[PDB]
RNA sequence: UGCUGUUGCUGUUAAAGGGUUCGUAGUUGAACUGUGGGCUG
RNA sequence: UGCAUGCCGUCCGUGAUUUUUUACUGUGACUAAAGAAGCGUGACUAAAGCAGUCAUGACUUGAAUUAGAAAGCAUGGGAUAACAAAGGAGCUUUUUAAAGGUAUUGGAGAUUAUGGAGCUGUGCGACAAAUGCUUUCUAGGAAUGAAGGAGGGUAGUUCGGGGGAGAACGUACUGGGGCGUCAGAGGUGAAAUUCUUAGACCGCACCAAGACGAACUACAGCGAAGGCAUUCUUCAAGGAUACCUUCCUCAAUCAAGAACCAAAGUGUGGAGAUCGAAGAUGAUUAGAGACCAUUGUAGUCCACACUGCAAACGAUGACACCCAUGAAUUGGGGAUAUCUUGCACGUUUUCUGUUUUCACGCGAAAGCUUUGAGGUUACAGUCUCAGGGGGGAGUACG
RNA sequence: AAGUUCACCGAUAUUUCUUCAAUAGAGGAAGCAAAAGUCGUAACAAGGUAGCUGUAGGUGAACCUGCAGCUGGAUCAUUU
RNA sequence: GGAAGUCGGCAAAAUAGAUGCGUAAGUUCGCAAGAAGCAUUGGCUCUGAGGGCAACACAAAUUGCCAACUCAGAACUGCUUACGGCGGGGAAUCCAACUGUAUAAUUAAAACAUAGGUUUGU
RNA sequence: CGGGUAAACGGCGGGAGUAAUAUGACUCUCUUAAGGUAGCCAAAUGCCUCGUCUUCCAAUUAGAGACGCGCAUGAAUGGA
């Protein structure tokens, strides 16, 4: 994490050059898109759709199989989340710290994190209503 | 990692440059009035004045001798000033009630020599030519 | 953050042409980079290279031949008249009987010795000599 | 507009009493005077009556203590312990 | 007089990095659509 | 006064149909002299000037040419860039048959059918289609990629003197009684103020209260900095690692503006064991208001509210790239000897952190050196703060 | 033509407010330049109580004392 | 003429309503403040603004009837400045913080009280 | 007889003499329970007294600002 803190970590996934299934993988394009609007049904979120693929279902990069990404095919179906997944877990965390906060007054290195949330909230909506995926009035509370 | 690079950063050098030119002594002193108010020259190369009385000023150490002086009414501006008497004899030429030229000294208002706090000079007595007299060239008039 | 592609990888070679090396690998590429890479080897100051496909910006290794002294960009961009060679020259360049400027203009990337020649201006990259 | 910088309440008083035992007072003041949360309804709906007794607006309940607040900070504590000690007993 | 520094200055100890972060105007900002070919000397 | 008239590509005006600038660069146009540059010229030379030269006059005499910021005008060139838009599910053509509903008739003004053309609903012929209808279970398959840039997710229910809350432990300093004893104890270089047969000091087991958390403890760990060390329970966080998860430029750094910040100090309530600014009393000393001894008020500790200063130091601003060798060490992961009965350890790789042995090189030197104070007169990666001989002075005024 | 009355432009004077620049003052402070009387020795050596920074109190005078910090220290180093 | 009177501006004079503009030092930020100061005001004849209830389609965005008073603007015309009622203002020193109480019949104050501070017994 | 206590009643001199024209930073002595500290002043508190300097007036035993040898100022008998 960079964009706050003294972080430099460097730990991520590395994509193969080579973007074909593995000749392995019977199932059918069409097959994996009513899979992953099943998923979504269930309530899962697209990040998590994707791991649940991986895992036990034999499918890595769903965009290989079928041409499109997750969050295309929500869109298409109308299953796509009102606010964007990101900007939903960065509220959920604020709100959280907000709560502990009322009983503990005193924990003033949690109402520094808190100082750093918000902020990255209020940049991360900015970008969201530039590209028109938030109304121009979606005020952040 | 000292200034800003940019194609478009004109403003910022401007700006930068233009404080930091107040830092220069010189600079400063040209550009403010402070300086020519305190001159008691109003900025000229010499003054006339009036003489009040002679004086002896003490050499600074480690020299050691009385330097002739007089003060010295500017007729422009009423200010008193104190004059520096050049050459051997030279005092006897200056009477009280004297009309002088006073120049300055060379350093541009700075103390010169071990003359403590002095910064003028005479070079004209009675419309006559300080140094003139000195050599015999001329006569004291009246 | 990186900001220029081009000064990066303009220091990276001087640097190991400065130390000895005899290749040097540079990432990340670009179209610009490549240009630039051609104009040296027209001029022999370099070997061969490669361009390695990762399917991102890819890599070079270049090959060197011990003729380089130095290479570096110009940053910003200025802009540069038919009449502003001359003054380009004096100021970074060692003499007038070798080393070369290297410009970007309406009719491609060059040094500033075929510039000339078909009379046209642009904006400056870089020099080596 | 405002109407006043830092005095609130206490421009009542005009120019009397002194800077300071205004100040204390103010605090006290604001307090006694506010909506206090109401744990059985959940909403804001508290207001004292008279010193110590605080109603509520909709629901029919009184409660006991505080003189200028609905809840004292010893009593907090007070609640906590007991409750930890009937913990043990029980 | 490269002692006002765009070309072109200094900032551990000589004068000079703000106690540490957040942040708006401002300045700066990664790769990609792109070897024309065939016949004579 | 017909005196007259005949023997395919373009030009020009007007309507219909839909879209690329700016910037840079090459030419060109339009731009008072005097002044500057300079072509010619033996005013006797020169600073000048524009004149003059040669055989009823000629030189069809000469007085050339250039540069002058930026903005404005026309045009051609597309590499580096700028502006604006978008955020990807708000996304077929052609040929015949039929039904329905202005201009030419001599010119001028009225009434009238027939047709053109568009508006549509029926059949027919021919050809495409960037995503298979002889298809799948009836618009839903055609979209640059995934940055050794940023954000988010899942896991070891990982890691740590990181933060907040609550219960409970540990000796020690001080005090108090309970049991004993009896002549001094304390303190110093040496003493004295001070305590003591009304029993001090010393000894044993306890009780009360307030602080603190020894040894283990290190060129170790955590935190933005200030800072952080007993155990158990509990609340919200933070980093690194692993990943063929998601997303697609969301970033770097800063006037204004905001939050935190050792100690001392201030306000209001608590607390008051220890130590201890002010003060008191002994000693040293020529003097001693000090250093030393015995004390002692504010303070030192807690809650809430202020203050915003430190040799707040690595006296070294933030982000990014390259860089020689061998160690060591903290956390996670990958591969393949020892010991206890899943843990620890051994060897070798790897990502992150944190250090030590004059690397090249740099520097006035001291010194710095993958971790720069290196890669700079061979001077240009990005942003930002500060300095310009010594004082007066961080003072005066606002 | 002189002259009457009204509206408009408006010099000039006085009064009131605002801004800029200069100016006297019993008494109280600061700095510098001297000369060199008076009293001590804070700093530089472990400078004879290591030094210095911030803050608070005291004091004929340099200064002393408490609390926290630094080495620019008089130690780069001892249950491996 | 304008405090020269007198221990002392005692007494008297003086200011004056309403509306617009404008307003210093100091300060516990509430004030000081009606600070200070400048201007207008009659009568008559007009003009404008401010209302009520009755008659999926969007200028009933209009027709009629009627009350009660206030404010603003204009023309013309006049003063002998003309009922009553109604603050004089400024710069400073001493004392007490303030509102209050208080010698019925010579003392209203700087005295007493007060909020705030501290100590004692239990 | 021993301790304690001044936001208990109260007290805060007897004083002297030395020093850089002045003067006293400087020294010596006498002496107490302790020897007036921060402040403030010819004050509703100063005898001498209509004190001395500046300001206010033509002229001020009055007013204000300064000074301090304070007959006899001064800290909850509360000081500013
Ligand atoms: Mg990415
Ligand atoms: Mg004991
Ligand atoms: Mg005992
Ligand atoms: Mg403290
Ligand atoms: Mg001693
Ligand atoms: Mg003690
Ligand atoms: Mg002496
Ligand atoms: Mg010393
Ligand atoms: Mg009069
Ligand atoms: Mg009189
Ligand atoms: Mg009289
Ligand atoms: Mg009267
Ligand atoms: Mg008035
Ligand atoms: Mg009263
Ligand atoms: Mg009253
Ligand atoms: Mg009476
Ligand atoms: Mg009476
Ligand atoms: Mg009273
Ligand atoms: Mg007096
Ligand atoms: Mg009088
Ligand atoms: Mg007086
Ligand atoms: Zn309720």
């Amino acid at each position: 994490v960079r964009m706050h803190g003294n972080g430099r970590g460097k730990a991520s996934s590395a994509l193969p050059y080579r973007r074909t299934p593995p000749a392995w993988l019977k199932i059918a394009s069409r097959n994996v898109v009513k899979m992953v609007c099943k998923s979504s049904r269930k309530g899962m979120m697209p990040s998590q759709i994707g791991m649940e693929l991986r895992d036990s279902m034999g499918i890595a990069q769903v965009k290989n199989v079928t041409g499109r990404k997750i969050l295309r095919i929500l869109k298409h179906n109308g299953l796509a989340p009102e606010i964007p997944e990101d900007l939903y877990f960065l509220v959920k965390r604020a709100t959280q710290m907000r709560k502990h906060l009322e009983r503990h007054t005193t924990d003033r290195d949690t109402k520094y994190r808190l100082i750093l949330v918000e902020s990255r909230i209020h940049r991360l909506a900015r970008y969201y209503k530039r590209v028109k995926q938030l109304p121009p009035t979606w005020k952040y509370e | 990692m000292t200034k800003t690079n940019g194609q478009n950063a004109a403003r910022k050098l401007v700006r930068l440059r233009c404080r930091n030119r107040w830092a220069d002594k010189g600079w400063k002193r040209a550009h403010t009035f402070s300086a020519r108010k305190a001159n008691p020259f109003g900025g000229s190369s010499h003054a006339k004045g009036i003489v009040l009385e002679k004086i002896g000023v003490g050499a600074k150490q480690p020299n050691s001798a009385i330097r002739k002086c007089v003060r010295v009414q500017l007729i422009k501006n009423d200010k008193k000033i104190i004059a520096f008497v050049p050459n051997d004899g030279c005092l006897h030429f200056i009477e009280e009630n004297d009309e002088v030229l006073v120049s300055g000294f060379g350093r541009s208002g700075h103390a010169v020599g071990d003359i403590p706090g002095v910064r003028f000079k005479i070079v004209k007595v009675s419309n006559v030519g300080l140094y003139a007299l000195y050599r015999q060239k001329k006569e004291k008039p009246r | 953050t990186m900001m220029s592609v081009l000064a990066n990888a303009l220091r990276t070679i001087a640097s190991a042409e400065r130390r000895g090396k005899r290749q040097v690998l540079i990432r990340p590429s670009s179209k610009v980079v490549v240009k630039f890479l051609q104009v040296m080897q027209k001029h022999g100051y370099i070997g061969e290279f490669e361009i390695i496909d990762d399917h991102r910006a890819g890599k070079i290794v270049v090959n060197l031949n011990g003729r380089l002294n130095k290479c570096g960009a110009i940053c910003p961009r200025f802009d540069c008249a038919t009449t502003d060679y001359e003054k380009w020259m004096k100021n970074i360049l060692p003499s007038r009987q070798f080393g070369f400027v290297v410009l970007t203009t309406s009719l491609g990337i060059m040094d500033h010795e075929e510039a000339r020649s078909r009379n046209t201006g642009g904006k400056v990259l870089g020099f080596f000599y | 507009a405002k109407r006043t910088v830092k005095m609130g309440v206490m421009g009542r008083y005009g120019t009397r009493y002194g800077a300071n035992p205004r100040k204390r007072a103010k605090k006290l003041e604001v307090s006694q005077h506010a909506k206090h949360f109401c744990s059985f309804c959940g909403k804001f709906a508290f207001r004292r009556k008279a010193v110590g007794i605080w109603r509520c607006d909709g629901c029919s309940k009184t409660v006991a203590g505080g003189a200028y607040t609905l809840s004292t900070p010893n009593n907090s504590t007070v609640r906590s312990t007991v409750r930890r000690l009937r913990e043990l007993a029980k």
